[PDB]
RNA sequence: AGGUGGUGCAUGGCUGUCGUCAGCUCGUGCCGUAAGGUGUUGGGUUAAGUCCCGCAACGAGCGCAACCCUCGUGUUUAGUUGC
RNA sequence: GUUAUCCGGAAUGAUUGGGCGUAAAGCGUCUGUAGGUGGCUUUUUAAGUCCGCCGUCAAAUCCCAGGGCUCAACCCUGGACAG
């Protein structure tokens, strides 16, 4: 059967909204495009400037918090070492793009980048980091328990991760999947960290969700 | 080192019969000694050298240093067990005995980490500041797990010596020690089979006398060989 | 006595989390575990064909010290552990001849499998079928003639092994026993 | 470049369905040469593998229930554009 | 390399070395002729059996020990277990 992706299930009780702003009936559609030519911005923008220098970027989210005056985008990122220590810092470079496309009229751009402590506490980087792996040809068992180690030693109460596609290039397409300690999906009061993500291999598409449990 | 028997106090606490001659097993013929009355007498000069070697092995394996259960589970020998054990400052088993409690360590032990975690709550007073269901439920937990484990709840680590009365009831106690190379130092009555223990004691089932007898004995045994361990380390 | 919660917690540290301690141990056993077999087992429910792997392993030290073991699970890896732990409990040792070989000829029954050893000259290495060579190989015993009759099933054979060189009677127990001196029987 | 051209039997995502049916399993141990079993069965009781007794099994996990919204009763507080 | 022939692996015709309750296999059940095996003790005989010695079982081949063609294959000398 379907469940529900346990972000939407748990909205407005344990976890928070991204995009932070507020707008009247008919400027929301705008807003809403704003929101997304920047998020747009900002992911290719790293995406290029990181793995051209040889590293693994982890994006782990983008809020983005309209006032009147001025658009703050705040980006938790796993490893800024890849975005700060290149001489036209993330900041500037992308405050400069960024602006150029939401508009400078009534409103200019805050950058703020945040380093979450715990890069593999986080779903979203650990998926990225499968899908590095799974890019490499390494056989979907050792990734997926590189995973679970990395995870369970970055300080983790339970994780689930499933893996769906064609795996090892194989004609026939399956489905496999690992719980590790306890995830409840069902209970709202559970903090619940959940990724989608896909990659493009020789074989054609695979996808990757991850669940993490983080406690009451 | 000597041990105190004679056969004047063995004949006074009622240790020579045994069950009627219909529920016998032939396996015990070679040390039986006599039939009365459809009721069968056990040879006791073969239960004074397997009492005596077995307080000596008890004695030395208590002086070195190794840990002892003592089990038995019916209704009079879980009221002697608790004193037996007591006196002599070892781990008991009376009330039910739960199968894998050697063979499955693993379990059995993080079964003792909640009993220990419910130990301080019931103390610290914690349980006054939940809902009906709740306090009801951990004396559910408590209740049992002070049944289960309320004599081997000290215990850290595989005991290397257990002690059993009538092993015809005790069946998995002697399977999990057999398996895990545990001695058994056991009683017998004219029911039961010599494999099942290493060193088995002819013996009374169906007596509360023969039972505080002999396991009196043993747990003086043991105590002497406490006195012997407290010096020795 | 001191408090119930330090000391309860020494037992608590002294018996390490199974989530937050990883697991390589074994090399320090000093042992070598030796796949034999391979198989897909199978149980059917309503949905479908719920599969398994079945490993059966041996565990020697190449030494004199030799077991096996057999283990179930839904992955290679995990099944070969269990395997490999199984064994590890069920272990024991074949008498051996200052030339590494068998006291005398014997045979064995287990289920179906049956097992005929013979010791050897030094030099002509071990000869034999897949678990009886394996186990023998495994055993560390150098010169063996070895066939199974009977049936092929690798499990029952190595199993048939183990009974086969569990029963061997080494001169000096045969000379104890018997109440008679080596030089005699020698003879 | 572009393709609403082929292939959903090459795939991801997303959904329906059996069915909001009460199931599905795993870890350690024990029984069986083994596939497997037991736990999960027996006596009760539930809307429910819900829960309690007994039992070579002891525990856990995902399910169920609960934590969420809305409608029912009261109290404190806030009074315009509503009273 | 392929095909043919034979032994092997085959314990798959089994003395060494298998089976016959349900897998192939116990005559429907008895009575009994040939045939095969047959209790204990003492003596006899010596047909089997056992040990020693002799005759022979041709040479060539196989086995062991040397020798000869540069080596080997091949040839030559001497000798013998089996049975
Ligand atoms: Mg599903
Ligand atoms: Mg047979
Ligand atoms: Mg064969
Ligand atoms: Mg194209
Ligand atoms: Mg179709
Ligand atoms: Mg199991
Ligand atoms: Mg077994
Ligand atoms: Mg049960
Ligand atoms: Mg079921
Ligand atoms: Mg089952
Ligand atoms: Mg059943
Ligand atoms: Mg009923
Ligand atoms: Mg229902
Ligand atoms: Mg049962
Ligand atoms: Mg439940
Ligand atoms: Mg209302
Ligand atoms: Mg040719
Ligand atoms: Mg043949
Ligand atoms: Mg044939
Ligand atoms: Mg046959
Ligand atoms: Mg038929
Ligand atoms: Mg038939
Ligand atoms: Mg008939
Ligand atoms: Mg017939
Ligand atoms: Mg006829
Ligand atoms: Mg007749
Ligand atoms: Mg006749
Ligand atoms: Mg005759
Ligand atoms: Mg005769
Ligand atoms: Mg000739
Ligand atoms: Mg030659
Ligand atoms: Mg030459
Ligand atoms: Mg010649
Ligand atoms: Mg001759």
């Amino acid at each position: 059967g379907q469940k529900i992706n346990p972000l939407g299930f748990r909205l407005g009780t344990t976890q928070s909204h991204y995009s932070l702003w507020f707008s009247q009936p008919k400027n929301y559609a705008e807003g809403l495009q704003e929101d997304q030519k920047i998020r747009d911005c900002i992911k290719n923008y790293v995406q290029k400037n990181t793995k051209t220098s040889s590293g693994v970027e982890g994006i782990a989210r983008i809020e983005i918090q309209k006032r009147i005056d001025l658009i703050q985008v705040i980006i938790h990122m796993g490893f800024p070492k890849l975005l700060i220590e290149n001489r036209p810092q993330g900041v500037e470079d992308l405050k400069i793009n960024v602006q150029k496309e939401l508009n400078c009229v009534n409103r200019k751009l805050n950058i703020a980048i945040t380093r979450i402590a715990k890069p593999y506490g986080d779903p979203n980087i650990l998926a990225e980091f499968i899908a590095g792996q799974l890019k490499s040809r390494v056989s979907f068992r050792k990734a997926m328990k590189k995973a679970i180690e990395l995870t369970e030693q970055a300080d983790t109460k339970g994780i689930q991760i499933q893996i769906a596609g064609r795996i090892d290039g194989k004609e026939i397409a399956r489905i496999e999947w690992i719980r590790e300690g306890r995830v409840p999906l069902q209970t709202i009061r559970a903090k619940i960290d959940y990724c989608a993500y896909t990659v493009r291999t020789i074989y054609g598409v695979l996808g990757i969700k991850i669940w993490i449990f983080m406690g009451e | 080192r000597y041990w105190n028997i004679n056969l004047e106090e063995m004949m006074e606490a009622g240790v020579h019969f045994g069950h009627g001659t219909r529920k016998w097993n032939p396996r015990m013929s070679p040390y039986i000694s006599a039939k009365c009355k459809g009721i069968h007498i056990i040879n006791l000069t073969r239960t004074a050298r397997f009492l005596s070697e077995a307080c000596d092995l008890v004695f030395d394996a208590s002086s070195r240093g190794k840990q002892f259960l003592i089990v038995g589970t019916k209704n009079k020998a879980a009221d002697s067990v608790a004193r037996a054990a007591i006196r002599a400052r070892c781990h008991y088993v009376n009330k039910k005995w739960l199968g894998g409690m050697l063979t499955n360590w693993s379990t059995t032990e993080t079964r003792l980490h909640k009993f220990r975690d419910l130990r301080m709550e019931q103390t610290a007073g914690r349980l006054a500041r939940l809902p009906k269901r709740d306090a009801a439920v951990v004396k559910r937990q408590l209740s049992h797990l002070q049944t289960y484990l309320g004599g081997i709840k000290y215990m850290t680590g595989l005991p290397d010596i257990v002690i059993i009365v009538d092993q015809q009831e005790e069946y998995t106690a002697l399977r999990e020690c057999i398996t895990l190379g545990i001695p058994t130092i056991c009683l017998i009555d004219t029911n039961c089979n010599p494999d099942l223990a290493d060193i088995s004691i002819p013996a009374n089932d169906d007596a509360i006398a023969s039972i505080r007898l002999i396991l009196t004995k043993l747990v003086f045994a043991i105590c002497e060989g406490r006195s012997s361990y407290i010096r020795n380390p | 006595l001191g408090n119930d919660v330090y000391a309860m917690d020494s037992k608590i540290k002294k018996a390490t989390g199974f989530g937050s301690k990883s697991k390589k141990e074994k090399i320090r056993d000093g042992f070598e575990e030796n796949v034999v077999q391979v198989r897909r087992v199978t149980k059917v429910v309503k949905g479908g064909k719920h599969m398994r792997f079945r490993a059966i392993v041996v565990v020697g030290d190449k030494k004199g010290q030799v077991g096996v073991g057999v283990g179930k699970a839904k992955e290679v890896v995990s099944a070969v552990q269990k395997a490999a732990v199984d064994a590890r409990r069920n272990i024991i040792t074949v008498p051996m001849t200052k030339y590494l070989t068998f006291p005398h000829r014997n045979e064995a029954d287990y289920g179906a499998a049956r097992v005929m050893l013979r010791p050897a000259a030094p030099g002509t290495g071990v000869i034999a079928g897949g678990a009886v060579r394996t186990v023998l190989e495994m055993a560390g015993v150098e010169n063996a003639l070895g066939k199974q009759l009977g049936s092929n099933n690798a499990l029952n054979n190595a199993r048939a092994t183990i009974v086969a060189v569990q029963t061997m009677r080494q001169f000096s127990d045969v000379a104890r026993d018997r109440g008679i001196p080596m030089e005699e029987l020698w003879k």
